[PDB]
């Protein structure tokens, strides 16, 4: 049975200057054969700690590791601006070597409601027999958010594709695009199209909609 | 200083073989154990296997059947061969030292049977051509292209602020991407705003005024 | 430093050698016993210009660098002097790397001759670790 490494929390938002602890749990005892890696967006993984607690010459001293057997912890003494990204643990005690699911270290900031915009299919796409409805949810925080599409008052799940940007380098917010794709015939069979966003910033969902019955 | 570099076909068709090369510079391929590690979408890492200094190997059981790792001492490179691939083998591939102290930049290999396809570019404008607040966001939907990537600009690059271009998603074997741009209501429709999309693989570039 | 058997057993356990790639603690203790008698400063000159270093007698021809061995490969990317420390960290890390090759502990002839296929648990059997 392949060893399973469970990392928690899956995600963690902190303010630079604060300290943090990341957990990695092994399904079986692996002594000190656990290694820690960091991987920033668009970059390759970098080894931070080897054998649970051994320091790597050249790695900042704010990074340290502890633990033994099945419980391990990666500690960052006062996280710095360039420390955000993904952290993975990996065991080399038994073949095959395996990695944990990773923990995402993100920047904490003040909550912000998303700016929502909806768009009907273009004339060009309709001529081609297609019909995509687009909804942008921009610059919000935190990342947790739910988008619900409704056609003529009925929730719609098929044909919906979402895309998320990474935490924004400019203001540390998140943005998202949700697209509902239908055929021109399906689209023309209904009237009201709605994009509903539920975010921590409000108990009532933000609603954007339009009707074909009008302009 | 030892350095690694992955190279090979970025596209492989289902059922065919995926081949990648890792070039070792700075030191000898015989001076360490070397490995192949892949990252699937959703930050899932898989240690595919490694080849020792002697030439012996270890393969991940989930792959023991389709994988083979070999090396060439006169060329200072080692290779990865993965047979009968399927769309699930799409991932970012990295070569690295066994000690994890050195890694290549990694290279993406996509498994698909899709043929090169230029994108359709659709304008995204407010319903009824209306404007509400002191600002307005417009958009561009880039649908149905293959393979990645496409480059999207607004007003030939002259409009660069307030832009959000999202990562492409796979829709019916083809890629789709969208981009939003936000400007003051006094900016549009007073001044023209155009989406510029270029797709190098299909030798295409198209402009779409909003 | 000359380790006490149990003292080294605990040390090797602490350094994660027990069950490392399918090798129980005893295997390593036995090997240490026959290779150097638990002596971290043990050294041995070979016919070629190489030398074996430490508690596990690691050779400078392939595993470590001593700046004075022809055809050195330095697979463990470590100075051989690191393998003579009273702290077994370096020798353990290198050992783990040696055993990670296709022939595992068979790299140590002494282990094959006096440990391989024997009741190696006897070596830790008795220690309160």
């Amino acid at each position: 049975m392949d060893i399973v490494l469970t990392q928690s929390p899956a995600t963690l938002s902190v303010t630079p200057g604060d300290s943090v602890s990341l957990s990695c749990r092994a399904s079986q005892s692996i002594s000190n054969n656990l290694h820690w890696y960091q991987q920033k967006s668009h970059e390759s993984p970098r080894l931070l700690i080897k054998y649970a607690s051994q320091s790597i010459s050249g790695i900042p001293s704010r990074f340290s590791g502890s633990g033994s057997g099945t419980d391990f912890t990666l500690s960052i003494n006062s996280v710095e601006t360039e420390d955000f990204g993904m952290y993975f643990c990996q065991q080399s005690n038994s073949w095959p070597y395996t990695f944990g699911g990773g923990t995402k270290l993100e920047i904490k900031r003040a909550d912000a409601a998303p700016t929502v915009s909806i768009f009907p299919p273009s004339s060009e796409q309709l001529t081609s027999g297609g019909a995509s409805v687009v909804c942008f949810l921009n610059n919000f925080y935190p990342k947790d958010i739910n988008v619900k599409w409704k056609i003529d008052g009925s929730e719609r799940q098929n044909g919906v594709l979402n895309s998320w940007t990474d935490q924004d380098s400019k203001d540390s917010t998140y943005s998202m695009s949700s697209t509902l794709t239908l055929t021109k015939d399906e689209y023309e069979r209904h009237n009201s199209y709605t994009c509903e966003a539920t975010h921590k910033t409000s108990t009532s969902p933000i609603v954007k909609s339009f009707n074909r019955n009008e302009c | 200083e030892v350095q690694l570099q992955e190279s090979g076909p970025s596209l492989v068709k289902p059922s065919q073989t995926l081949s990648l090369t890792c070039s070792v510079t700075g030191d000898s391929v015989t001076s360490d154990l070397w490995s192949w590690i892949r990252k699937f979408p959703g930050n899932k890492l898989e240690y595919m296997g490694y080849i020792s200094y002697s030439g012996s190997t270890y393969y991940h059981p989930s792959l023991k059947s389709r994988i083979s790792i070999t090396r060439d001492t006169s060329k200072n490179q080692y290779y990865l061969q993965l047979n009968s691939v399927t769309t699930e083998d799409t991932a970012t591939y990295y070569c690295a030292s066994w000690g994890g102290d050195v890694w290549g930049a990694g290279t993406t290999v996509t498994v698909s049977s899709a043929k090169t396809t230029a994108p359709s570019v659709y304008p995204l404008a407010p319903v009824c051509g209306d404007t509400t607040g002191s600002s307005v966001t417009l958009g561009c939907l880039v649908k149905g292209y293959f393979p990645e990537p496409v480059t999207l600009t607004w007003n030939s690059g002259s409009l660069s602020s307030g832009v959000h271009t999202f990562p492409a998603v796979l829709q019916s074997d083809l890629y789709t991407l969208s981009s939003s741009v936000t400007v003051t209501s006094s900016t549009w429709p007073s001044q023209s705003i155009t989406c510029n999309v270029a797709h190098p693989a299909s030798s295409t570039k198209v402009d779409k005024k909003i | 430093k000359v380790f006490g058997r149990c003292e080294l057993a605990a040390a090797m356990k602490r350094h994660g050698l027990d069950n490392y790639r399918g090798y129980s603690l005893g295997n390593w203790v036995c090997a240490a016993k026959f290779e150097s008698n638990f002596n971290t400063q043990a050294t041995n000159r070979n016919t070629d210009g190489s030398t074996d270093y430490g508690i596990l007698q690691i050779n400078s021809r392939w595993w470590c660098n001593d700046g004075r061995t022809p055809g050195s490969r330095n697979l463990c990317n470590i100075p051989c002097s690191a393998l003579l420390s009273s702290d077994i960290t370096a020798s353990v890390n290198c050992a783990k790397k040696i055993v990670s090759d296709g022939n595992g502990m068979n790299a140590w002839v002494a282990w094959r001759n006096r440990c391989k296929g024997t009741d190696v648990q006897a070596w830790i059997r008795g220690c309160r670790l």
